[PDB]
């Protein structure tokens, strides 16, 4: 059972194991550390948590020294802080005089480790170490020269990324770490080299020489670029976002984010819409007021009623602003509300949570067996959650087999086919992984929602349901799973949007709410003629030159509000800076709509509003919660009424390259990091 | 007058939310089939009692308190509902 | 500084100014960084 | 020797630490605490009732003749149930020491006024009062001395903001001065200085 | 629970001391006017004082109304005494302040301010 | 490198000038804008390049203590110069 | 010692106006860890602030103006309990986040050399 150590004297009990570092962190001692990372694997190679035992002539490395029975472990003594200071005055003697011009100055961790547990003095009267910089693409700027040789990279970069392009070429005081030829080290998390280095030797290019770590400010939110709802800090100063950095959640993120959530802030400063903009007599678009805006598109909304109104929501949409825009819609009789995206409506449709939610968390992973992957591409569509995938994979010896095209996972996996009929196959029985299904304790069926766009994707999930109900059939686990790519899908569902835009295809409306709907799904051309387009946004992409009205709105950046991730998990972004120019709150647009056009909203403030997100859905309000209820069984009866054949077409998924995952949104659009970022992939270096 | 949608808000581990439990378990499938077209949308509270939400043409909702309530009262506040009385 | 003339550089002034304010050559402060947010120019052809 | 490291004078130490005990065993009604810091400072925690009786006792009394109020102010701790703590500092020329007493207040516990036992306790409890809002129950005269007046607030509360609420300048409509919310061309900036390393183990916390 | 008082025991001896202190105010508001020049009526005085006694009238604890009447009373201490001047009589009149509506549709017409 | 933007005003090191709409240029009427003549960049262009004979050079700035923080700088990679960018000085090792 | 069962209100005694004492939502959370460094003594203490309001530039010098007083306000306290009565006594609308603690983890340095399992570096 747990052993009892000591610590300065005080008792403590510890699961056997346990490291000396992590007997300190029980009892509330921090160790100096480089090269050690609870995330990563133990290196023991800086030497700077050494500390003393009582009675041991020799001090140990707390990082790697499994603790024994009545061990006392003395932090504070002679000993220890004499080993912290050699160690330390050997970083410094070779580290160079870079402070000043140097992007890690008031956040490194040399500097506040020498200040702490080092001393104020060099007897170094040698000539210092150069080494020359590398170039690992255009993201991370590399000065080699302030490396201490921490291995940080090398791990991360095998462990998590899977990839291993980066060690250390040479041997002795020589030593380099880098990729020895000139290949760039690009991924979809190549930023967390930057963030896990201790020096500056890793530092973000984008970054480089803006500012300084004691004048920004931090505001904690979460990250809008997918449905992982990774928890960010974005740092601000004087009203401009600085940067973003991870957030720890380890239900979530796990102290790491995307390079696209990462290096796409600076998206939010071009092509941005900061007044109203009208048709003028000529058919352009000019600049007007909030008024005469508004004025123009109560008129309209006045004018037309019932299913001549169509709501079209982006991916990037808000649940307040979604429950306000369908409030007005339904303030005219009007239904025409519809997400960009495409879910099966057959069976149960959305009216049960669990039949499009990530049932089994993503801190779930860790625990289960068998993955099957059915039509999806985790890893650019999820990047968080293919890294819990490989994390899996690595420790627990998971099994992971994707059906359809074979695309390069950080891991080693199964490969079934490419068509759905293998899907339908394992259903049945004849293939050999039903068998292996069958007999794995813990299975999960992870079918992406990219897969469900082509129109067969009721027939897929009627086979991945039947594939679920098969295993079900042979207590608390849950193993039919949805993996979601858009941040506003979850929530819309959840509110009650139609999913896809069938229905406005069908009813063509007369006028048309493009609420950041930006995927260019309907144009004019499917449109009737002299259709009245309103689109509310924050960058003009494709609905506002579209538009015949555009409304400029806040970013996540620039507005409070509530997003659900692909788990149902709800979480609250925070206001880091206010929207440029005339910009406003989408759901304060909306209910000035309203107001003007007669039909006042029963909300004037955000606590208002999301009292009435109460009433529609009280998950919505329930922040950080995922426990919820597994209607499988219902699912499943619904669903084994309506038969569809599965169309013999591969399954191909959107994104199959590192360009293709650079380039999904308005924002990464609008960004030149990632314009940066596709031309290194495309045209090389 | 003309009913739009149903919301059956019901807490998942409360007592007074178990009859509208069982209703979910074994009888929504049928519910469901009988109404192909109408969205029933069923949730989750946390603490409130459970509730029956039913928004008609026009934006017009109405709130039908489902506490304590057995499967069989459910059923019949339903049947109401749908029927219009 | 006949005994001691200071050092010459290129850069340093070779003719003297005095004090210049309420004078037309007075400094005007003004921000010396660009513009942060580049707003979106619509199209310049009419879509119907 | 140690030429950067402060001498240390046990001697003082034990004196202190025999004076706190006999003024704890003297006043056991009011003395709560008794601390002795490594730097030869005498510290009585009391009771918030006993101030008069302690106050005299420390004043009047042959071995404790400290006849001089050498300064008396309040610190805020809004995380404390009794955010206010009020401090007097006394000092005794016949022994050449000096002694620090501390109390506990909230926002709407009055205290007894000093003024009787010193009478420099009029003008700094009227400065206490006028910048934390702590109320003297027996004051001659209790009103603001240092701020405006018809200022609203009291700025030392760690809640207050630095810039106020108002700013003065001349409108020329009205032909006086005038009083405006605050509105400053450039924002204080806030600078995040505390670094994440603990660098004194020695008053290192339980971690709870 | 229980707590020391510091003028009242209950709300009717503060109900009687914030009566007193109307009166004191109301006896005084011609002299304030006529000291300091204001041009402001008697009646305006009078109107303000019941204004700022008025948006107090939701206070329940003793001591809360202890220490506003207690407030109340050094602020007329300080106009009868003329320590203030006709600045600071006037600022409790709100006269170079633009009207800032109270309307949803004028709050997101002028900026983001709840 | 002073050079006059279209609207005839001087630009100045870090590519500052008023737009055509811009009301900002009122303050410059019956005044003038003030603007530093020599350009650091184009200064430390003019300077020529420091040829030496070792593989890492140290750089205080020139004047010791006066200087900035001394620095090495390594010069293996013959495709470029090692910059000091303290003073943004380029060093080389010898080819041809 | 008379006796009351009020809330402890000093609302009427701050004398903060009330668009500032009714419109602000404050944020009741443990600051999160700084991801540039490793150190986790800034995570210790429980903050409050207030939210974010306009802040423009200014017309002269581009300086970043403010019209709000409570920008730069940030308060600590101990514990949960005491920022929330402090919270409720001061009348400020608040949200409270729960801390985030980082779990335990099994760490074995052995792990790196394994016969068979895929826990085994390429490198050291
Ligand atoms: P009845 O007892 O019902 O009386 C009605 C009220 C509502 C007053 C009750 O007495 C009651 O329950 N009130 C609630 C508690 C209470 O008494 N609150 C009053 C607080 S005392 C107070 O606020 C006095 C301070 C105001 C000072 C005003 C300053 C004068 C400004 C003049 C400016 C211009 C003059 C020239
Ligand atoms: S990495 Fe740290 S010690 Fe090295 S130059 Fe940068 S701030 Fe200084
Ligand atoms: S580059 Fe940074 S993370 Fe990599 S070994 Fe060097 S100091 Fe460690
Ligand atoms: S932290 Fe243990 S040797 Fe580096
Ligand atoms: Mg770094
Ligand atoms: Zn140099």
């Amino acid at each position: 059972n747990l052993i009892e150590v000591f610590v300065d004297g005080q008792s403590v009990m510890v699961e056997p194991g346990t490291t000396v570092l992590q007997a300190c962190e029980k009892v509330g001692m921090q160790i100096p550390r480089f090269c050690y990372h609870e995330r990563l694997s133990v290196a023991g190679n800086c030497r700077m948590c050494l500390v003393e035992i009582e009675k041991a002539p020799k001090v140990v490395a707390a990082c790697a020294m499994p603790v024994m029975k009545g061990w006392n472990i003395l932090t504070n003594s002679e000993k220890s802080k004499k080993a912290r200071e050699g160690v330390m005055e050997f970083l410094l003697a070779n580290h160079p005089l870079d402070c000043p011009i140097c992007d890690q100055g008031g956040e490194c961790d040399l500097q506040d480790q020498s200040m702490m547990f080092g001393s104020d003095r060099s007897r170094f009267l040698e000539g210092k170490r150069a080494v020359e910089d590398k170039n690992i693409g255009p993201l991370v700027k590399t000065i080699m020269t302030r490396c201490i040789q921490c291995t940080r990279c090398i791990r991360f970069a095998s462990e998590i990324a899977g990839v291993d392009d980066l060690g250390t070429t040479g041997r002795g005081n020589d030593m380099q770490v880098g990729t020895y030829i000139e290949k760039m080290f690009m991924s979809e998390l190549s930023g967390n080299i930057i963030d896990i280095c201790p020096v500056g030797a890793l530092t973000s290019k984008p970054y480089a020489f803006t500012a300084r770590p004691w004048e920004t400010r931090k505001t904690e939110s979460i990250d809008v670029m997918d449905a992982v709802g990774s928890n960010i800090v974005v740092s601000t100063r004087t009203g401009e976002v600085m940067r973003i950095l991870p957030r720890m959640h380890e239900d979530i993120n796990e102290e790491w984010i995307s390079d696209k959530t990462r290096f796409a802030y600076d998206g939010l400063k071009r092509q941005r819409l900061t007044q109203p903009m009208i048709r003028n007599e000529k058919g352009l678009l000019t600049y007007t007021t909030w008024e005469d805006a508004l004025s123009r598109v109560a008129g309209m909304l006045q004018s037309f009623q019932g299913n001549d109104v169509a709501a079209i929501a982006g991916g990037l949409v808000d649940a307040e602003a979604l429950v306000a825009l369908k409030d007005l819609l339904n303030r005219v009789d009007s239904d025409s509300l519809c997400t960009e995206e495409v879910f099966p409506t057959a069976g149960a449709g959305t009216d049960l949570r669990s039949n499009y939610l990530l049932n089994t968390t993503i801190a779930g992973v860790e625990e289960a067996d068998v993955i099957l992957l059915v039509g999806t591409n985790p890893r650019f569509e999820a990047p968080l959650f293919n890294a819990r995938i490989r994390k899996s994979w690595l420790h627990n010896d998971l099994k992971v087999a994707l059906i359809g095209s074979p695309v390069d996972l950080t891991y080693r996996y199964d490969h079934l086919g490419d068509s759905p009929k293998i899907l339908q196959d394992i259903a049945s029985g004849n293939h050999p992984f039903s068998q292996i299904l069958k007999e794995a304790k813990k299975p999960m069926v992870v079918l992406g929602s990219s897969a469900l766009q082509r129109s067969d994707g009721t027939a897929i999930l009627a086979a991945v349901s039947n594939i679920a109900q098969n295993i079900r059939l042979s207590g608390d686990w849950k193993v039919m799973n949805i993996l979601h790519r858009i941040a506003s899908q979850v929530a819309a569902l959840d509110l009650g949007y139609k999913p896809g835009v069938e229905a406005i295809r069908k009813n063509p409306p007369k006028v048309l709410f493009l609420l950041g709907a930006d995927g260019g799904c309907i144009t004019r051309q499917d449109l009737p003629k002299d259709c009245f387009i309103i689109y509310q946004g924050h960058h003009g992409d494709v609905g506002a030159p579209m538009a015949d009205v555009i409304l400029p709105g806040a970013a996540y950046t620039e507005k409070s509000a509530t997003y659900v991730n692909t788990e149902g998990r709800a979480q609250q972004t925070k206001v880091a800076v206010t929207p440029p120019g005339l910009a406003r709150e989408d759901w304060k647009i909306i209910r000035a709509l309203s107001e003007i056009a007669g039909m006042t909203l029963p909300y004037d403030t955000l606590d208002q509003v999301r009292s009435r997100l109460e009433e529609v859905s009280p998950n919505l309000v329930r922040y950080d919660d995922v426990e919820g209820a597994n209607y499988f069984q219902q699912a499943n009866e619904l669903s084994k009424l309506v038969n569809q054949q599965l169309l013999a077409d591969p399954l191909v998924p959107p994104q199959l390259t590192i360009k293709d995952f650079y380039m999904t949104d308005s924002i990464s659009r609008a960004s030149q990091t990632m314009a940066k970022c596709v031309k290194a992939v495309t045209e090389g270096i | 007058l003309g009913l739009r949608e149903i919301r059956i808000h019901l807490c998942q581990r409360s007592p007074g939310s178990q009859g509208v439990r069982d209703f979910i378990e074994k009888r929504y499938v049928e519910l469901k089939k009988a109404n192909p077209d109408l969205p029933i949308l069923i949730r989750e509270c946390s603490d409130v009692q459970p509730k029956l939400w039913a928004r008609y043409a026009f934006g017009q909702e109405k709130n039908v308190s489902l506490n304590n309530f057995s499967a069989d009262q459910v059923t019949r506040t339903l049947e109401n509902v749908l029927s219009g009385k | 500084p006949t005994t001691k003339p200071p050092t010459a550089r290129k850069y340093i002034w070779t003719n003297h100014k005095f004090n210049v304010s309420g004078t037309p050559q007075q400094y005007v402060p003004y921000s010396t960084t660009r513009k942060k947010i580049q707003e979106w120019v619509p199209p310049s052809t009419p879509y119907k | 020797t140690r030429p950067t490291i402060r001498p240390r004078n046990d001697v003082v130490h034990k004196q202190l630490s025999a004076f706190g005990q006999y003024v704890a065993e003297i006043l056991p009604k009011y003395v709560q605490q008794v601390q002795v810091s490594c730097f030869n400072e005498l510290e009585i925690f009391i009771h918030p009732d006993g101030v008069i009786p302690v106050l005299t006792f420390l004043r009047d009394h042959t071995n404790a003749q400290f006849k001089s109020l050498a300064d008396l102010t309040a610190v805020d701790v809004p995380t404390r149930q009794n955010r206010f703590e009020i401090v007097y500092n006394l000092l005794s020329l016949r022994f050449n020491s000096r002694i620090r007493v501390k109390t506990y207040t909230d926002e709407l516990t009055p205290i007894e006024s000093s003024v009787t036992v010193y009478k420099a306790a009029n003008w700094y409890e009227r400065e206490i009062w006028d910048m934390f809002g702590v109320f003297f129950a027996n004051h001659p005269d209790l009103r603001r001395i240092l701020t405006d007046y018809g200022f609203e607030g009291h700025p030392f509360r760690k809640d207050f903001p630095l810039s106020g609420y108002v700013e003065l300048r001349y409108d020329d409509e009205v032909k006086r001065v005038v009083a405006e919310p605050v509105e400053l061309a450039q924002e204080f900036r806030k600078f995040d200085l505390n670094s994440p390393w603990e660098a004194f183990p020695a008053y290192r916390q339980p971690p709870e | 629970t229980s707590v020391k008082p510091i003028f009242s025991r209950d709300m009717n001896e503060a109900k009687r001391r914030v009566r007193e202190l109307y009166r004191a105010w109301y006896r005084e508001v011609p002299n304030t006017v006529h000291l300091f020049q204001l041009d402001i009526s008697v009646k305006q005085g009078r109107d303000k004082v019941r204004e700022m006694f008025m948006k107090n009238a939701h206070v329940t604890d003793p001591r809360v109304v202890d220490l506003l009447v207690i407030k109340g009373k050094m602020e007329l201490e300080e106009t009868i005494n003329v320590w203030k001047q006709r600045t600071h009589i006037m600022r409790f009149f709100h006269e170079t302040e633009a009207p800032r509506p109270t309307d949803f549709l004028s709050k997101f017409y002028v900026g983001h301010d709840p | 490198g002073v050079r006059t933007s279209p609207t005839g005003e001087k630009v100045t090191h870090t590519g500052q000038a008023y737009d055509d709409g811009d009301y900002r240029r009122v303050r410059f009427s019956d005044r003038q804008k003030e603007v530093n003549e020599n350009f650091a960049i184009d200064l430390i262009a003019e300077q020529p390049v420091s040829e030496v004979g070792s593989r890492v050079i140290s750089c205080d700035g020139g004047g010791g203590a006066l200087g900035h923080p001394r620095v090495y700088i390594n010069l293996d990679k013959e495709t470029k110069t090692g910059t000091c960018g303290y003073c943004g000085l380029q060093f080389r090792q010898p080819h041809h | 010692l008379i006796a009351v069962d009020e809330k402890l209100d000093i609302t009427t005694l701050t004398g903060v106006p009330e668009e500032h004492i009714k419109t602000r939502k404050v944020r009741i959370f443990v600051p999160a860890r700084n991801n540039m460094q490793s150190g986790v003594n800034n995570t210790k203490k429980w903050k409050m602030e207030f939210d974010t309001r306009e802040r423009w530039e200014n017309p002269l010098m581009g300086w970043s103006s403010t019209a709000d007083p409570l920008s730069n306000l940030v308060l600590t306290f101990s514990t949960k309990e005491d920022a929330v009565a402090f919270a409720e006594k001061n009348g400020w609308s608040f949200d409270v986040e729960e801390r985030k603690v980082p779990k335990p983890k099994s760490k074995s340095y052995g792990a790196n050399f394994s016969w068979n399992k895929r826990t085994r570096v390429s490198t050291k």
